[PDB]
């Protein structure tokens, strides 16, 4: 369920 | 608050296989762009996901279109290559490609749309309060309103002799909406037939 | 010149079978409306045909949507009947019907969009300079620009406490664009399967 | 080719 997008948004 | 200076900062941070390759590359850049749009990163993570899944292809189309103003009868891809309309036509996607040239690139060229205006239109698309599932549509609506207030003020200051310029920018958004829908329909077909490599991020954007 | 007073004057001149019946009736009213929009009748006849064939369904959707503000969870048809969303859902068109309620009717209700604003948005849609085949796109663009200049001036005078109102009106046009495209796709399917009576004018709008 | 629409637009 949108793995890559979550992975990129969550990291600062 | 929603300063155009910050929006600009965010901006300045077979043929169909080439095009899909460029789109996948630019999806990583799009996430980095959205995080730099004021207040986007303060939305709930699930809402950031909803807004990017709702707007990604319109956001990408607006960007390459603006980057294509200096290309004759074609577009500039994120990979640096050009795609001429003859090549798009020879790949079976000539009609949607010509719509991009006629309704977007040529209009951005003719009005000399600048990068601050492009960024603000991009942020208005991003903050789409009609996106389904948002936890608080009104919050996204309020951010959209801050962007278009800032854009209008910028246009009136920079282009005082063009009172209609702000409305003219907004009235490219229905064309962008329609072009995005048709582009997405083509991409779903490429995925179904399976004869076009689609990389991981672009593929994920085609999940339910 | 493009006075909002004249635009207002123009304005004030199974479930799916009911809806298609109402649409055919309203196409005759739409032609009479367009002729009353300043300068439309002075365009070349072939261009008047192009603009109405390009915009008819968005023009019809904007009108019934505004007429539906006082209907609870439904729409008011030109024939005077209501269609509730339960009935739309029970006919197999619930998703597109709910988009009309959520993105158009409820937003027009919440901002109390008035009939002058509706008429001006309708005239902006009519004067669509992206329509293919126009003999002189710039002429149509110029008429569109006159409408949105007049609309902005009207909003600033009537609603001085809402500086964003003009942009808010224009930013319903991408939703109208998308809803129209999906509505048209459904209608083409009804025609193909042949189980829904389609009257002569509505049918003609589905010709090539 | 758009018979009804032409018929309605042309008449004043
Ligand atoms: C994937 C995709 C496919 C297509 C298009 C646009 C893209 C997208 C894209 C995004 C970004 C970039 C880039 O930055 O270089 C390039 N392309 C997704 C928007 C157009 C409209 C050109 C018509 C033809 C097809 C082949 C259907
Ligand atoms: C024909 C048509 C079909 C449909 C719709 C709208 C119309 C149109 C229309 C136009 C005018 C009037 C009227 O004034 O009463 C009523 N309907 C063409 C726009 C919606 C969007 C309701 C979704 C469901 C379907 C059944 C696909």
């Amino acid at each position: 369920k949108h793995k890559i997008l979550h992975r990129l948004l969550q990291d600062s | 608050d929603m300063p155009v200076e910050k929006i600009l900062e965010a901006e300045l941070a077979d043929p169909v296989t080439n095009i899909c390759q460029a789109a996948d590359k630019q999806l990583f850049t799009l996430v980095e762009w959205a995080k730099r749009i004021p207040h986007f990163s303060e939305l709930p993570l699930d809402d950031q996901v909803i807004l990017l899944r709702a707007g990604w292809n319109e956001l990408l189309i607006a960007s390459f279109s603006h980057e294509s103003i200096a290309v004759k009868d074609g577009i500039l891809l994120a990979t640096g290559l050009h795609v001429h309309r003859n090549s798009a036509h020879s790949a079976g996607v000539g009609a949607i490609f010509d719509r991009v040239l006629t309704e977007l690139v040529s209009k951005m060229r003719d009005m000399q749309m600048d990068k601050t205006e492009l960024g603000c239109l991009r942020a208005i698309v991003l903050f789409n309060p009609d996106s389904k599932g948002l936890s608080n549509p009104a919050e996204v609506e309020a951010l959209r309103e801050k962007v278009y207030a800032s854009l209008e003020a910028y246009c009136k200051h920079k282009y005082p002799e063009q009172p209609g310029r702000f409305a003219k920018l907004l009235l490219r958004l229905p064309a962008l909406r329609s072009i995005g829908l048709k582009q997405l329909e083509h991409l779903f077909f490429f995925k179904l037939i399976g004869d076009t490599p689609i990389d991981t991020f672009l593929m994920e954007m085609l999940e339910a």
